[PDB]
């Protein structure tokens, strides 16, 4: 059936990341496999083909020495590594696979990606892992927001009253800061009559550091 | 390298939309070109292979044929399968491997315009005692998205530390811009008032919010 | 003797040479080539048989005095997922002379107009990729066919069987075998001489 | 040369006249038939067969 790939999260530049492509169901000895990367806002980009029964290795004319893959027939999985990651080469990776078996350049005329396997989109960014710095926000239908600043990596989950509030919960798209961090502000729309009776709370979740703290939001006084 | 493909191709339903794929002689004419489509977060699926046969489950309105140095694809009717980007798969000897297109963004056939509502929020008192000031200002409910941000405090504009991203589709089927700035609390509290100046090409609205309440 | 350790054969019939008597004769200039066949045209690799396959790719000469060795291949290179490793030349302009290895990439034409890289017209590609699956019995099945050529050029014999040689005998009318040259007569010392290069 | 468009030829074995050289030959009043072979009697279309 479909293929899988063990990706990673956002990582600092100039490091090494290892992924694992594991077959499922069929005996992984007869299908030629490929790899591909698709930049955000751009198209797919070919890397190379390997066969997990013989020592045949090939690359494209742009990443000959940048990448290096390993094959394990008995372990029945395929790893490949990315070394010294830049800011533009990072993309979503799919463990491609074509039907049939051949190891010749002229064979690729009749070789196509008949079926596709799912993968992951690990990425790269320069920043430290740490909990977000949350602060209350004052309103300018009263509109108030929740402030998160300097969180790494991306994204984070924000909610009002533990997700039980449906009063215009809007999630704005993420931006990029000049300090190598990220910031967001989700603004909700509530009538001003309910602001003076019940005070809402903002819940923030951070998966890599497990920093889930509840704060109280109020106008400035 | 990547093939030259038009990314902005669309049309109303009931007529034919043609998407062409330009390539070299070794890529098109001496090699069999393929056509593929993919969904965001999903694996790509096969629609046209070898430009002669169509697999099971593929609708017959898809058509991909080769006649010269540049292949092309034609579709009739845009209901549910032509609302996502496509790709042009081919093989050549320019990189000892296959090539892929740049993505043809095809939509379905606009929306009524909406007046923007600028929202500027002063920071709370917790940042004041921590010696910080995270200036925040949002503009939402406007279409199409082409605006600029003016960090004007009615005394002197400062554009140091601007964080503005491209507009994108939101949950309310509209566009909402964002604009953040970081500044010391002394310069933030020195100004008597703050505002954000945005315009939808015909109206510049200004909000007067006093930071001293 | 290593030939028989390669499964039961659909082969070992030979023309112009005795397969049973493979140890007594001695010769030289041994050439061997390996390829694959579909299975329905195994007998097409033979002198005098000319069709489309083994006429545009490898035409066996009438004067070949050799034969092939082959056996069924259901577990060697036949996979359920397919095997696209082998191709062959569909179209050629004229008949191919024997012992000529040819390479072609250009598009074969079928009209009076020029045609070098144009597709979608009456010009067709002269090659196609094999599809090998167990669902085809005889029509599409790989085979371990290897052609062997024997040359009888005037030269001392180099390669033949490992049978031991006997001691020299003189002044007796016997039968002698000198590097594959079978002859009968009485052996005597040679008073004749020549330049030592023959 | 136009006969190759529909399908490539399978048997191609010809008895008597050579099919390789036919442009320089002159003849008249040829007969054309059409039938089917189920597959295992392709060699049966030959003189002297049973």
């Amino acid at each position: 059936v479909q293929l899988v790939q063990s990706g990673a999260e956002v990582k600092k530049p100039g490091a090494s990341v290892k992924v694992s492509c594991k077959a499922s169901g069929y005996i992984f000895s007869d299908y030629n496999i490929h790899w591909v990367r698709q930049a955000p806002g751009q198209g797919l980009e070919w890397m190379g083909w390997i066969s997990p029964d013989s020592d045949d290795t090939n690359y494209a004319q742009s990443f000959q020495g940048r990448v290096t893959m390993t094959r394990d027939t008995s372990i029945t999985t395929v790893y490949m590594e990315l070394s010294s990651l830049r800011s533009d080469d990072t993309a979503v990776y799919f463990c491609a696979r074509s039907v049939g078996y051949c190891s010749l350049n002229s064979c690729q005329r009749w070789m196509w990606f008949d079926t596709w396997g799912q993968g992951a989109l690990v990425t790269v960014s320069s920043a430290s892992t740490k909990g977000p710095s949350v602060f209350p926000l004052a309103p300018s239908t009263a509109a108030l927001g929740c402030l998160v600043k300097d969180y790494f990596p991306e994204p984070v989950t924000v909610s009002w009253n533990s997700g039980a509030l449906t009063s215009g919960v809007h999630t704005f798209p993420a931006v990029l800061q000049s300090s190598g961090l990220y910031s967001l502000s989700s603004v909700v729309t509530v009538p001003s009559s309910s602001l003076g009776t019940q005070t809402y709370i903002c819940n923030v979740n951070h998966k890599p550091s497990n920093t889930k703290v509840d704060k109280k939001v109020e106008p400035k006084s | 390298p990547v093939l030259t493909q038009p990314p902005s191709a669309s049309g109303p339903p009931g007529q034919s939309v043609s998407i062409s794929c330009s390539g070299s002689r070794s890529n098109i004419g001496t090699n069999f070109v393929y056509w593929y489509q993919q969904l965001p977060g999903a694996a790509p699926k096969l629609l046209i292979y070898k430009n002669d046969q169509r697999p099971s489950g593929v609708p017959e309105r898809f058509f991909g044929s080769k006649s010269g140095t540049s292949a092309s694809l034609a579709i009739s009717g845009l209901r549910s399968e032509d609302e996502v980007d496509y790709y042009c798969a081919a093989w050549d000897d320019s990189l000892s491997g296959h090539v892929f297109g740049a993505g043809t963004k095809v939509t379905v056939l606009g929306q009524p315009k909406a007046a923007p509502s600028v929202t500027l929020f002063p920071p709370s008192s917790e940042e004041l005692q921590a010696n910080k000031a995270t200036l925040v200002c949002l503009i939402s409910d406007f279409y199409p998205g082409a605006v600029t941000v003016a960090w004007k405090a009615d005394s002197s504009p400062v554009k140091a530390g601007v964080e503005t991203t491209t507009p994108s589709k939101q949950s309310n089927n509209k566009y909402a811009a964002s604009s953040y700035l970081s500044l010391t609390p002394e310069q933030w509290k020195s100004h008597r008032s703050y505002s954000c100046q945005v315009t939808h090409e015909g109206s510049t609205v200004e909000k007067t919010v006093a930071p001293t309440e | 003797s290593v030939l028989y350790n390669f499964a039961p054969f659909f082969a070992f019939k030979c023309y112009g040479v005795s397969p049973t008597k493979l140890n007594d004769l001695c010769f030289t200039n041994v050439y061997a080539d390996s390829f694959v066949i579909r299975g329905n045209e195994v007998s097409q690799i033979a002198p005098g048989q000319t069709g489309n396959i083994a006429d545009y790719n490898y035409k066996l000469p009438d004067d070949f005095t050799g034969c092939v060795i082959a056996w069924n291949s259901n577990k060697l290179d036949s996979k359920v997922g397919g095997n696209y490793n082998y191709r062959y030349r569909l179209f050629r302009k004229s008949n191919l002379k024997p012992f000529e290895r040819d390479i072609s990439t250009e598009i074969y034409q079928a009209g009076n107009k020029p045609c070098n890289g144009v597709a979608g017209v009456n010009c067709y590609f002269p090659l196609q990729s094999y599809g090998f699956r167990p669902t085809y019995g005889v029509g599409h099945q790989p085979y371990r066919v290897v052609v062997l050529s024997f040359e009888l050029l005037h030269a001392p014999a180099t390669v033949c069987g490992p049978k031991k040689s006997t001691n020299l005998v003189k002044n007796k009318c016997v039968n002698f075998n000198f590097n594959g040259l079978t002859g009968t007569g009485v052996l005597t010392e040679s008073n004749k001489k020549f330049l030592p290069f023959q």
